[PDB]
RNA sequence: GUUAAGUCUGGUUUCCCUCCAGGGUAUCUAAGCUUUGAAAAAAA
C-alpha cells in the first residue's frame, strides 16, 4: 500500500487539466524532473524559494491556484515556465494540505493576504524537516507521472 | 443542544458586561491546559469598531479578528445587532486545534453596520502594554475562566501567547 | 601561501562570473529570461593531478609514447567560445 | 565544513560524530574483548569517558564552545576532559 | 538563538516589506535584490556596501526611520523610491551584520551617524572581511528568491 | 548705460535563466551437499 502514488494521481489530474497550452506540460514536465532532485541534495526550503520566486505569486494566479483546491474547472494562465513553476508549486501545498501538514483555512487565507504568505513561509521553513522526509516519494510519483504522461520536445 | 458565543479580543476595556454566561454546558472550544490558549477562532474579512466594540464587515481577506470561544447567549438584550449563526463546526477557522468540535454548535458575534458614511480604511494593531494585557487577563480572562489561579498557576505564560496569538484590524475611524 | 581560514574567500572570489544573454532578434533585445552567469577559472590557473597505471604491456605503450606527446588538450565546456585550452605539465619531465 | 563561534582558533573543517557510531563500536569491542584473549582498554575507555557525557554535544580536545556545521546547523559544545589523547590522528578538532 | 540563513532572511524581509509603504519603493527594491548580490560579488562586499550606503543618500531622517526599522514593525521608510530601496536593502545587509553578532548595533548605527566612524568602519570591515564574505551571498540569495517571489515585477 | 553675479540637474528601468538529457549496458545467482546413522518383527 502506497497512498502517496494515489496523492500524487489525484494532484496530477488537477494540474494536468489545469494547463491548457501543451508547452505549459512540457514545462511541468521539466520542472518534475528537475525539481526532485534539486530538493533531495538542496533541502527542501531552498527549492521552495527557488520555486515561489520563478512562480509569480500574484492575486491573479493565487486565485486560479486557490480555485484548483475547489474547482477541478480552474484553468492556470501566463507563461509556460510560470504555470510551470505555479502547477509545481500547487502540487506541493496540495500534498501539504492532505497530510494535515498545513490547515487549508490557513493556506488559503494566506494565499488571499500578501501579508500573510510570509507567515505560510515560516510555517514551512519550521515543518520543512518533516516535509523533506515525507514528500520525496509523492513527488517522485510525480515525477513518474509526468514523464509517462506528457511528451517532451 | 449547545450553543457557543464569540468575544472579540480587543486593546479596549469595553467587554466587562455585556453577556448574562459563565459555564452554561460542561466544556468550551477554546482551552487554557498549561500550554496556553487553544482553539481560537481567527474570524476574517471583519474589522473591529471599538468606539462601543463590535465587528464591522469588510471585504479585505486581509482583514481579520480573532477572540475565543465560551458559551452563551449575549446578556438577552440583543437578537437585533447579532451575526448569530449555527455552524457545522468545520467551517470555523481555528489556530491551535487541540480539541475536535461535535458537527454542530452556534455563535453570536458582536456586530454592527458597516456605517456606510465613510471610507472605512483600516489599520493592523497589535495588542501591547502588558498593562492592557493584565485587565484582559482580569476583564474576561478571569470572569469566564476561573481555571485561572485554581489550575493554572502560570499566568505569564498564558501571558506570552496573548502577546503573539491575539491580534485584528482596527477601523481607525 | 595563506591560510585556509582566509584563502578560501580569496580562492572563491578570484574566479570570473562573466554575464550572457540571449537575444530576442526581432525586437533585438534581451529575450525574456535570458540572462544568466557563468563561472570561469582564470587563465594561468594551475591544478594538480595523477595518471595511475597498472600493470600491462599496453599501459607501457600507453606511458611512452601517448603520454609523452599530450601537451594540450580541451577540457570542460563552452569551447566555441575559446574556453577550455589546457597544457600538461608532466611532473616527470618538470621536476 | 565549520564556522567558528565564540573561539579565536581557525578551523575550515572538523571531524563529526555521533553517540549512535560510538556505542556501536563499543559493542564491537565489548564483544571482541570476550570472543578473543585479546583487550582493547585503552579504545574502550576513551570510548566509555565519552559516551558518559551522553547527551550533550562535546568537542573533544578544542574549546570551541559552539560553532555551526556544514553551514546550517548550530551547536554549543563542552570540553569532554582536556586530557584525552585523540583517537583520530591529525590535530583536527573531534566533534 | 541561531536563526540560519533563510531564517534570517526571512525576518529581515518581514521587517523591509512593511517598511515600504509605497508599492514602487518594493519594486525597486526587487531590482536592488537581484542585482546587488552579483555586484557584492564582482566588486567585493565592501566596495558595494559603501556604493549602497551612499545610494541610500542617509539624510539624517532616512537615518533615523532605518534606525527605527530595528527597533519596532512601526517604523516606515520614506524617501524617494530609488533611494529608499537602496535604504532598505542597507537595512538588509546590517541586520545580517548585527544578528550574526559580526559587528555591533551602536558601532554600525554610529558609522553611518557621522563622518570620523565612518572610516573606522572601514577598517573594521577589512578586519572582518573573511568573516562576512565566507556566508553573505546565501542570506542574500534568499533574500533575492524572497523578493522576486512576493514583489510584483514592474 | 555701467557694474556684479552665475543657479539647477549628476543613472534609471527591464531581463536573473530557457530547452534536451533524469540513467544506459552486462551480470539476475554459481558450485557443493539431496539425507546419514540407530531402530525389521517385539513380548502376552
Amino acid at each position: 500500500y502506497e497512498e502517496d502514488y494515489k496523492l500524487a494521481l489525484e494532484a496530477f489530474k488537477k494540474v494536468f487539466n489545469a494547463l491548457t497550452h501543451y508547452g505549459a506540460k512540457q514545462a511541468f514536465r521539466s520542472r518534475a524532473r528537475d525539481l526532485v532532485e534539486e530538493i533531495y541534495n538542496s533541502g527542501f526550503i531552498p527549492t521552495f524559494f527557488y520555486i515561489i520566486s520563478k512562480a509569480e505569486l500574484n492575486s491573479d494566479s493565487l486565485d486560479s491556484l486557490i480555485s484548483l483546491f475547489s474547482s477541478d474547472n480552474a484553468i492556470l494562465r501566463g507563461s509556460d515556465e510560470n504555470v510551470s513553476y505555479s502547477a509545481y508549486l500547487f502540487i506541493i501545498l496540495y500534498y501539504l494540505i492532505k497530510r494535515g501538514i498545513i490547515e487549508q483555512k490557513f493556506l488559503i487565507q494566506a494565499l488571499r493576504c500578501e501579508k500573510t504568505r510570509l507567515d505560510l513561509i515560516d510555517k514551512l521553513y519550521n515543518l520543512a524537516p518533516i516535509i523533506s522526509a515525507k514528500i520525496r516519494t509523492y513527488l517522485l510519483a510525480i515525477k513518474r507521472l509526468s514523464e509517462a504522461l506528457i511528451e517532451a520536445r | 443542544s449547545t450553543q457557543r458565543e464569540y468575544v472579540f479580543i480587543p486593546i479596549t476595556n469595553s467587554i466587562t458586561i455585556d453577556v448574562k454566561i459563565t459555564i452554561g454546558g460542561s466544556d468550551h472550544i477554546t482551552n487554557i491546559d498549561e500550554r496556553g490558549i487553544h482553539n481560537v477562532l481567527v474570524i476574517t474579512g471583519y474589522a473591529v469598531d471599538e468606539k462601543n466594540g463590535r465587528l464591522v464587515p469588510t471585504l479585505d481577506p486581509c482583514d481579520y479578528v480573532k477572540g475565543i470561544l465560551v458559551a452563551g447567549t449575549p446578556q438577552q438584550a440583543q437578537s437585533n445587532d447579532f451575526l448569530t449563526l449555527k455552524l457545522p463546526a468545520n467551517k470555523l477557522y481555528l489556530i491551535r486545534k487541540k480539541g475536535n468540535i461535535s458537527d454542530d454548535l452556534k455563535i453570536y458575534i458582536p456586530y454592527s453596520s458597516p456605517d456606510a458614511r465613510n471610507s472605512m480604511k483600516t489599520k493592523p494593531v497589535s495588542i501591547s502594554d502588558d498593562t492592557i494585557v493584565n485587565n484582559i487577563i482580569k476583564e474576561v480572562f478571569d470572569k469566564i475562566y476561573n481555571i485561572t489561579q485554581k489550575e493554572k498557576v502560570k499566568i505569564e505564560k498564558v501571558k506570552e501567547d496573548i502577546k503573539e496569538l491575539f491580534s485584528y484590524y482596527a477601523l481607525e475611524q | 601561501v595563506l591560510e585556509d581560514s582566509i584563502g578560501r574567500e580569496v580562492i572563491n572570489r578570484s574566479l570570473i562570473r562573466v554575464r550572457r544573454i540571449r537575444i530576442d532578434r526581432d525586437k533585438k533585445v534581451v529575450e525574456t529570461g535570458g540572462l544568466w552567469s557563468e563561472e570561469y577559472v582564470p587563465m594561468k590557473t594551475i591544478f594538480f593531478s595523477v595518471l595511475l597505471g597498472k600493470e600491462s604491456k599496453e599501459s607501457a605503450i600507453f606511458a611512452s609514447c601517448i603520454l609523452r606527446n599530450l601537451r594540450y588538450v580541451i577540457l570542460g565546456g563552452k569551447e566555441t567560445i575559446g574556453k577550455g585550452i589546457v597544457e600538461l605539465r608532466w611532473v616527470k619531465d618538470v621536476i | 565544513r565549520i564556522i567558528e563561534i565564540d573561539s579565536a582558533k581557525p578551523y575550515v573543517w572538523v571531524y563529526v560524530t555521533t553517540y549512535e557510531l560510538l556505542k556501536k563500536v563499543k559493542l564491537y569491542l565489548d564483544s571482541i574483548s570476550q570472543l578473543s584473549n585479546a583487550s582493547f582498554s585503552n579504545l574502550k575507555n576513551k570510548i566509555d569517558t565519552i559516551l558518559a557525557k551522553e547527551g550533550k554535544n562535546i568537542t573533544l580536545d578544542s574549546d570551541l564552545k559552539s560553532a555551526i556545521l556544514n553551514e546550517d546547523f548550530y551547536v554549543e559544545l563542552e570540553a569532554l576532559n582536556n586530557k584525552i589523547p585523540s583517537i583520530i590522528n591529525a590535530g583536527v578538532p573531534l566533534l
